């Protein structure tokens, strides 16, 4: 798995 | 020509082995903003075990619009740890402006992945503490 993801998105 | 006002807020996350199991635990950092003076108050927003199942292995990082008495703020955003030396490193950036309104959030659902934080030969937990560095570029119409 991805160590980060750097889609942005809203909680 | 936009208009733009840069700021940040650095945030200590003490005791983070203190951190609740059960997943939903929301920590939020104290409030912080410009210069501009122009009511708006922000914070950041950490989900220590994942946003939900899908990210349970992560942290999740966001930056939260919490006060502002206009309809609408564009900023751009970067998030970065800082490591037992104090340097910036995992930083990821929005790269445009996202559109805050009051009470909205912008943010990394997979900011970093759990058991990397936790391995102490990465260097980002010195004595029990998360150091997190976010770096804001506000559009003022």
């Amino acid at each position: 798995k991805p160590l980060q993801v750097a889609a942005v998105d809203s909680s | 020509a936009p208009k733009v006002v840069k700021f940040s807020y650095m945030w200590t996350i003490n005791n983070f082995s203190f951190c609740r199991e059960e997943m939903g635990e929301v920590i939020k950092s104290s409030t912080f903003s410009s210069g501009a003076n122009d009511k708006l108050k922000w914070c950041l927003r950490v989900n220590p075990k994942g946003l939900d199942e899908e990210s349970k292995d992560y942290l999740s990082l966001y930056l939260l619009l919490v006060s502002c008495p206009k309809s609408e703020v564009r900023a751009k955003f970067k998030f970065s740890i800082l490591n037992a030396k104090g340097e910036e490193t995992k930083a990821m950036e929005s790269q445009r402006a996202y559109r805050f309104v009051q009470g909205k959030d912008w943010g990394f659902k997979k900011f970093i992945r759990r058991d990397f934080l936790l391995d102490e030969a990465n260097g980002l937990l010195p004595d029990d503490k998360l150091t997190l560095f976010c770096e804001v570029s506000v559009v003022q119409d």
